[PDB]
């Protein structure tokens, strides 16, 4: 649209991911690690 | 939480997959609903506010 | 003659004074005295009116059953916190006056010192004495030791949060 935008970054507030952490077995690194990867909401509650 | 942390650390350092001990009990082998399968732990966790906080008002009013 | 023109010009200036997009000649102007970093003088004598007493009593009535929450450095809400849990966390040095808290009477998350009556509730004399002990004899030597042990803490840029924990 031919307007300057290099002085700023278009984001007034930074977008920060908000996900709690927990400790568990990665089974890929085979290490006990703290992460924040939860099961997807498309499968939560439907089956185990 | 402290006991689980220490136990999981000790088990991980020993070369085995750590386990988490649940307050209230383990799961029930059922095929209907997720709440029924984990009813004991959910029952324990649902009493968090009454178990800790006092019933009477915390501050003082009228004085 | 000139008075009417001056009045019209002043009215025109009043019309666009608070238009923050318009630059103004009084911006970044030279102050009457050279600028020196000052601080607001600390009050000494305070006399509360009955209006303030009753307003404080009403606010204490509204918040006597509140349950508070706070946010950590990773922007995650942390625990159901009744008053004694908040006091214990304050004593342990986990939270301070700059932590973001939420209660029943608010709409957003605010710093702890910006909530109306949250610091007077926490700061009982025992809490003050215990937090002073914890700051002076546990956290400060550990901070000194961790600064000395690891060079990743740049000496020119060092935080001073431990110094003001007592308050
Ligand atoms: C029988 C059970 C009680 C035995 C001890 C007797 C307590 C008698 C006096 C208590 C009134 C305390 C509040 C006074 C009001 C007042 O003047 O506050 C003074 C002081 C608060 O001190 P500040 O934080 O102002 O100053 C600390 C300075 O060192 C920092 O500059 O409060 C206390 O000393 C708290 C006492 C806790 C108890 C200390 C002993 C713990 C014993 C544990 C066993």
């Amino acid at each position: 649209v031919y307007l300057p935008e290099g002085e700023k970054s278009f984001d007034i507030t930074s977008m920060t991911t908000t996900l709690p952490f927990y400790a568990g077995w990665d089974e890929s690194l085979k290490k006990f690690v703290v992460t924040n990867r939860l099961l997807s909401r498309r499968d939560a509650g439907l089956s185990v | 939480s402290c006991c689980n942390e220490q136990g999981m650390r000790r088990e991980a350092l020993s070369g085995k997959k750590p386990n988490l001990w649940l307050l209230g009990g383990g799961p029930r082998l059922v095929n209907d609903s997720w709440e029924r399968m984990w009813w004991n732990n959910l029952h324990w966790k649902r009493w968090k506010v009454p178990r800790t906080g006092p019933a009477f008002p915390q501050d003082m009013y009228w004085q | 003659g000139t008075q009417q023109e001056l009045a019209q010009m002043e009215a025109m200036e009043l019309a666009t004074l608070f238009d923050m997009s318009k630059p103004h000649p009084l911006d970044n102007a030279a102050p009457a005295t050279p600028w020196k970093g000052e601080l607001r003088p600390v009050p000494r004598k305070i006399v509360l009116s009955p209006y303030q007493y009753e307003m404080i009593n009403y606010q204490r009535m509204l918040m006597r059953k509140n349950i508070w929450y706070y946010r950590d450095r990773m922007n995650v809400p942390r625990g159901p916190c009744p008053l004694h849990v908040v006091k214990e966390a304050w004593v342990s040095g986990i939270v301070d006056e700059n932590t973001l808290f939420w209660g029943h009477g608010l709409y957003d998350w605010l710093p702890a010192k910006n909530i109306k009556l949250l610091l007077p509730m926490v700061r009982t004399p025992e809490v003050r004495f215990a937090t002073w002990i914890k700051r002076t004899f546990s956290l400060k030597p550990s901070l000194n030791r961790i600064r000395e042990q690891r060079k990743e803490h740049r000496d020119p840029q060092e935080a001073s949060l431990q110094v003001e924990l007592m308050r």
